[PDB]
């Protein structure tokens, strides 16, 4: 399995939070290769992190789905867009 | 002359994140007012490093080795003295001897048959000196010496007020031994945890002498029972991390980060820049590593007649 | 498969000598491997004779025969020859072969393979 | 310099019964480099057990090693009418090699 | 004399001036082949440190020494890097070593546990155990001795006598250089385009004074291009900055 990765972020002087893409993949394939030397990336803690919200571009972990509607802030892709609120 | 004591005494360790500490040089070149991308062995961010604590102890074991590991000491008594890297003492594998009493600094690798507990602790009740010099035997074949000026001692042992501070990180890169070393005397403060700054770590010894490091010992400085001062010292493991570095208009690194860190510093990396603005910044991929090896070569087990048709009458 | 071939029964003359091969193609004689040599008369004690080392040469005799018996290995050709000279009837027995099936470093402690033996009778 | 003797001598068992043998030395201990081996009328002797704590290959359960001192002690839990054959005690350790006198099982 | 296979020294060449004319002017010098370098180059380079492997092996295992070889020598007595710079030289030295009533002071492991990473050190001779089974002691079944003495004498053939070993490595221009090759200096020119030659560094320029501060241990700057421009002189130690012309 291989795919891409993508990171979320507000500005740097804003916060120092994020939240990760991770692009075109079922939401349930990455939980199970989360072990010791199986992920390219090392910091496989942010895996099981918040909650997840599955989308046609992949599920994205780190940020909550609300279901009211604002401006489009940040475009994640297939009508969802990400922001920094309260 | 030494004195198998043994009467060994052994208290359970602490826990303490090493926050910043531990970048050093990796090459040697004068770089300004750039930052520079390295791929080496390196301390991760926000380690867990193993606290150890000395009233009534008494501890003498090899440091688990791989060319390289991180050993800090807060202490003002000045009880760590020399180095003996050895890995049999049995006056066949060259050991090292390096010493540096007062000002002298001697490196000698030499085949060596030592004792048991190589210490300069013990002798004289209270008071210190430089008594079991001779921790060898034999010198038969020595290839390499040495003299240059020493570190930054303090005269006889002062309990408490531990201002110095002392990082050293060992390892030798193709015999060239570098036992990176830092000495700054800034604890305003008690021992506790390791202080939160940036320092980097020259190389204190880079020189030629070329034999690697596995297995070894840290000399610690009447021949029978002590009562020494409190000191505390750290040790903590490197790992293979990218770094990115950043040097000032004088010429010394100032600020790091570790790519492998946080998705945060993965994409502080990728953009070779301290900061980034709002958005979504693609960095790098995601793969799952083979977890064994497998081979399949078909069954028979016969021997080719070579030998008839190369060695025919 | 994993076993041990030899040659046949010979008969031979007293005033003569013998060598005695253990040619084997179902083992690999490799390096740290070693074989013993052991004799059977006619409803008789088994006897050890010698075993020897592929790997560093070394050889072990018995008390008895440092006189008529020589016993070397060729890896190169995987075999173990032994020359013995003086046969008497006394020394009309079958001889055995024996090897552990030991590939690198991973070997028992027991003889598993067994040669099927040679009968050698001189008159 | 190593002298085995193998106990009982002979014996005459009802088929399936279970039966045990032992070889005596006279040497220093070793438990590990004994080895039992049975030889058939024409045909070369074959290894059962080595060490008394291990079995060769294709060996059935059938043959159980036992003793921890300097006698070697072998167990059959059923005699099937194939095993009637000779017995012998090996050792390694001292010095050349000796075999013992054999032990026989009859019908 | 030189040392045994698994005892090959390593011998100290620094704060000198090498000549390698004497070094190629020998006659049986064969087996000579550079990997770095090229043979023809060496006297005109400066090197940080240099350093010189004796051994004598058999003449059919002299092949092993190549970088990336894989053997029964180059495994358990001595392995090369596959980053190697320098190389060897091997020669027949069969009148010397070999001895008329058998010369036995040569050995070299035959058994180990696993194979040794380039240069590893050791030397320990503790008995060798086949199986799995613990053995101490002294020599016996499924534990034996780890070395043997190769035989060396005159009745042997081509491929059995002893070849005398050395190997040559060395790293190039990163460090304030020790080892250098005969040259004459002269007298330096500032505020001129001049052709400098710095311990090995080829340019064009304008050589000026400079204010930046070099720790003991540097000789070079660089820039972001990553080509060298700010140089430390050698005799005198003051800090130059180069700009072309
Ligand atoms: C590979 C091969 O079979 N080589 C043989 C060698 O074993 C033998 O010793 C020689 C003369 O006997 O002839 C050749
Ligand atoms: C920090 O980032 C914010 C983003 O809104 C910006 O307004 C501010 O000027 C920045 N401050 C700096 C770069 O010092
Ligand atoms: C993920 O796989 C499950 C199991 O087959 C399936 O029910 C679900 O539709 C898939 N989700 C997406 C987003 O493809
Ligand atoms: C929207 O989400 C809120 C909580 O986040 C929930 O109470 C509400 O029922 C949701 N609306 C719909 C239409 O699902
Ligand atoms: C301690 O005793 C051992 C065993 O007798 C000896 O090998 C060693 O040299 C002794 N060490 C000291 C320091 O006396
Ligand atoms: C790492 O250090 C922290 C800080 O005290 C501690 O809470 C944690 O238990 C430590 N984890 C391990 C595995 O040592
Ligand atoms: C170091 O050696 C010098 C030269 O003899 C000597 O003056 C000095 O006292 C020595 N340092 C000691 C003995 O601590
Ligand atoms: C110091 O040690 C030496 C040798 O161990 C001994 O002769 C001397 O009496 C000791 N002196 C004191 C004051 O402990």
């Amino acid at each position: 399995s291989f795919g891409g990765v993508s990171v979320i972020t507000p500005g740097t002087n804003t916060s120092n939070q994020v939240a990760v893409l991770y692009q075109g993949v079922n939401c349930t394939e990455v939980p199970v290769a989360i072990h010791a030397d199986q992920l390219t990336p090392t910091w496989r803690v942010y895996s099981t992190g918040s909650n997840v919200f599955q989308t046609r571009a992949g599920c994205l972990i780190g940020a909550e789905y609300v279901n009211n509607s604002y401006e489009c802030d940040i475009p994640i892709g297939a009508g969802i867009c990400a922001s920094y609120q309260t | 002359q030494c004195v198998n004591l043994t009467t060994r005494t052994q208290l359970p360790p602490a826990y303490t994140n090493s926050f910043t500490r531990g970048v050093y040089y990796p090459d040697k070149v004068f770089r300004s007012s750039v930052l520079h991308s390295t791929q080496d062995l390196f301390l991760p961010f926000f380690s867990n490093v193993t606290w150890f604590h000395v009233i009534k102890r008494f501890d003498n074991p090899v440091l688990p080795f791989n060319d390289g590991v991180y050993f800090a000491s807060i202490e003002k008594s000045n009880i760590i003295r020399g180095w003996i890297f050895g890995t049999t003492l049995d006056s066949k594998t060259q050991s090292l001897l390096i010493v540096n009493n007062a000002t002298n600094v001697v490196i000698k690798v030499c085949e060596f048959q030592f004792c048991n507990d190589p210490f300069l602790d013990h002798k004289n009740n209270k008071s210190w000196m430089e008594s079991e010099f001779r921790v060898y035997s034999s010198a038969n074949n020595c290839t390499f010496e040495y003299v240059s000026q020493p570190f930054l001692m303090d005269l006889e042992g002062k309990q408490g007020n531990f201002k110095n501070l002392r990082e050293f990180v060992f390892k030798n890169i193709d015999g060239y031994f570098k036992i990176y070393s830092k000495h700054t005397p800034i604890l305003v403060r008690e021992p506790e945890d390791l202080p939160q700054g940036f320092s980097a770590l020259e190389p204190l010894v880079d020189l030629p002498i070329g034999i690697n490091i596995t297995r070894f010992q840290t000399l610690l400085a009447s021949s029978s029972g002590w009562t020494a001062g409190a000191a505390a010292y750290y040790v903590g493991y490197l790992q293979p991390r990218t770094f990115l570095l950043k040097y000032n208009e004088n010429g010394t690194i100032t600020d790091a980060v570790d790519c492998a860190l946080d998705p945060l510093s993965e994409t502080k990396c990728t953009l070779k820049s301290f900061t980034v603005e709002k958005g979504i910044y693609q960095t790098s991929n995601f793969r799952v590593q083979p977890t064994e090896s497998i081979v399949r070569f078909p069954n028979i087990t016969n021997l080719c007649p070579f030998d008839e048709v190369f060695n025919a009458t | 498969q994993m076993q041990l071939v030899q040659s046949g029964p010979e008969v031979k003359k007293p005033g003569t000598s013998v060598k005695v091969s253990c040619k084997a193609s179902g083992f690999t004689f490799t390096d740290v491997s070693s074989l013993q040599w052991v004799r059977q008369a006619r409803g008789q004690r088994l006897e050890w004779i010698g075993w020897t080392v592929v790997g560093t040469g070394n050889t072990n005799y018995a008390p008895r025969f440092q006189e008529r018996v020589t016993i070397t290995t060729d890896k190169s050709t995987s075999t173990a020859y032994m020359e013995l000279s003086s046969l008497r009837s006394e020394d009309t027995a079958v001889y055995y072969c024996a090897a552990p099936f030991c590939s690198e470093t991973s070997c028992s402690d027991g003889f598993d393979l067994w040669g099927q033996g040679t009968k050698v009778t001189v008159s | 310099e190593i002298v085995l003797t193998q106990s009982p001598g002979t014996l005459s068992l009802s088929p399936g019964d279970r039966a045990t043998l032992s070889c005596r030395a006279s040497q220093s201990v070793r438990i590990s480099y004994l080895a039992w081996y049975q030889q058939k009328p024409g045909q070369a002797p074959r290894l059962l057990i080595s060490g008394s704590s291990s079995r060769a290959t294709g060996i059935p359960d059938r043959f159980s090693a036992s003793g921890s001192g300097t006698d070697f002690t072998l167990t059959i839990s059923r005699l099937e009418p194939e095993d009637f054959a000779v017995y012998y005690c090996q050792q390694y350790a001292n010095s050349p090699w000796t075999f013992g006198q054999g032990t026989k099982v009859e019908v | 004399r030189f040392a045994s296979v698994y005892a090959w020294n390593r011998k100290r060449i620094s704060n000198c001036v090498a000549d390698y004319s004497v070094l190629y002017n020998l006659a049986p010098f064969f087996t000579f082949k550079c990997y770095g370098v090229s043979p023809t180059k060496l006297n005109d380079l400066c090197f940080t440190n240099v350093y010189a492997d004796s051994f004598v092996i058999r003449g059919d295992e002299v092949r092993q020494i190549a970088p990336g070889q894989t053997g029964n020598i180059a495994d358990y007595n001595y392995k090369l890097p596959d980053d190697f710079t320098g190389c060897v030289i091997a020669w027949n030295s069969n009148k010397l070593d070999s001895k008329v009533s058998g010369n036995y002071n040569y050995l070299y492991r035959l058994f180990r546990k696993s194979n040794l990473k380039p240069f590893e050190r050791d030397i320990s001779t503790e008995i060798y155990q086949a199986g799995n089974k613990p053995c101490n002691g002294v020599a016996g079944f499924n534990c034996y001795f780890p070395l043997r003495s190769y035989s060396f004498r005159p009745t042997y053939g081509v491929g059995h006598q002893p070849y005398r070993v050395v190997v040559l490595s060395f790293e190039l221009l990163h460090a304030p250089a020790t080892v250098c090759g005969p040259k004459k200096s002269t007298n330096l020119v500032k505020n001129k385009c001049v052709n400098f030659n710095f311990n090995g560094l080829k340019g064009t320029g304008v050589l000026t004074e400079s204010n930046k501060k070099f720790l003991p241990f540097q000789q070079f700057g660089r820039d972001i291009a990553d080509t060298t421009d700010a140089v430390r002189d050698p005799q005198t130690l003051e800090i130059l900055d180069i700009t072309p012309c």
